[PDB]
């Protein structure tokens, strides 16, 4: 994360990493959906260009976490993963459309202070929620910069008006994307980064003041440039695929 | 049932520093 | 930079 402040301790308590078993490592955010069911970007386990095509067995989801790289003895859990699922139109060729991947846990994990589920948006809060001017949070253990933190970072961000996102890039925006950011003419700055990826962007509900995940980190130019934004699959367009899986396999 | 609501933070009716700054934006 | 975890996992 690009000038956000360190997170509260269980600020973030849906906040989970991928981690990398060999050599051990981060290797993007992700969310807790339910005591099963973890939610983060595709392009963390199949991005071809990069040579990423991660199975279950390469990985473990690392929840309840603050510090990046210490073993959180007592508060942690780390569980193995039973199944991935990748969207099926997810487009790693042309432009991470349809960004967004479920993984189900071997076990189920214990909700405690410092783990618990964040909410999906339906359609109401969606309409209500995603508007231009809206801020989001969005949390994670990446790159500080375009080094490394020591805790969970977390920055708070408007949602951008939708020509603004498109005239701010060459590559070809969807209706499952959002972008977020500061306009240079804002002042105030942040951005996701390099191992951001897959986490989470939230917004908490005025109507009955849950948090609601509506984006997961997806890409951007850089990170934090001016007249730049960062990049968000858009949860709740995908939501029927999500209930879908989640519905046959749960 | 009870999704988006933090042991620490809306469970014991408390705020954290920059939740105030979200609930501004939604105008 | 990362701390080992245990072997269990
Ligand atoms: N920089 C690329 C990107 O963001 N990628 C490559 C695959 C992984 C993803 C990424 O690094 N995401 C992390 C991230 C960084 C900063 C902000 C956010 Cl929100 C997320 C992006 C992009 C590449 C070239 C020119 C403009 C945009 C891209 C876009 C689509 C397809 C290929 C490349
Ligand atoms: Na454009
Ligand atoms: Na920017």
């Amino acid at each position: 994360i690009v000038e956000g402040s360190d997170a509260e301790i269980g600020m973030s308590p849906w906040q989970v990493m991928l981690f990398r078993k060999s050599p051990q490592e981060l290797l993007c955010g992700a969310s807790l959906i339910s005591d099963r069911w973890v939610l983060t970007a595709a392009h963390c386990l199949l991005y071809p260009p990069w040579d990423k095509n991660f199975t279950e067995n390469d990985l473990l989801v690392r929840i309840g976490k603050h510090s990046r790289t210490r073993y959180e003895r007592n508060i942690e859990k780390i569980s193995m993963l039973e199944k991935i699922y990748i969207h099926p139109r997810y487009n790693w060729r042309e432009n991470l459309d349809r960004d967004i991947a479920l993984m189900k846990l071997k076990k189920p994990v214990a909700f405690s202070d410092y783990i618990h589920p964040v909410c999906l948006p339906d359609r109401e809060t969606a309409a209500s929620l995603l508007q231009a001017g809206y801020k989001g949070r969005v949390t994670g253990w990446g790159n500080l910069k375009e080094g490394q933190p020591s805790v969970l970072q977390v920055v708070n961000l408007p949602i951008v008006e939708r020509p603004v996102c498109k005239d701010s890039t060459r590559i070809r925006i969807t209706d499952n994307m959002f972008c977020a950011g500061y306009k240079p003419d804002e002042g105030k700055r942040g951005d996701a980064c390099e191992g951001d990826s897959g986490g989470p962007f939230v917004m908490k509900s005025p109507f009955n003041n849950r948090w609601y995940q509506m984006g997961i980190v997806s890409w951007g130019e850089g990170c934090d440039r001016d007249g730049k934004y960062g990049f968000y699959t858009h949860v709740f367009r995908l939501k029927k695929w999500i209930q879908k899986v989640i519905d046959q396999f749960g | 049932a009870d999704c988006g609501l933090r042991p620490l933070f809306e469970k014991k009716s408390l705020e954290d520093k920059t939740e105030r700054e979200l609930l501004e934006s939604y105008i | 930079d990362f701390e080992e975890i245990p072997e269990e996992y």
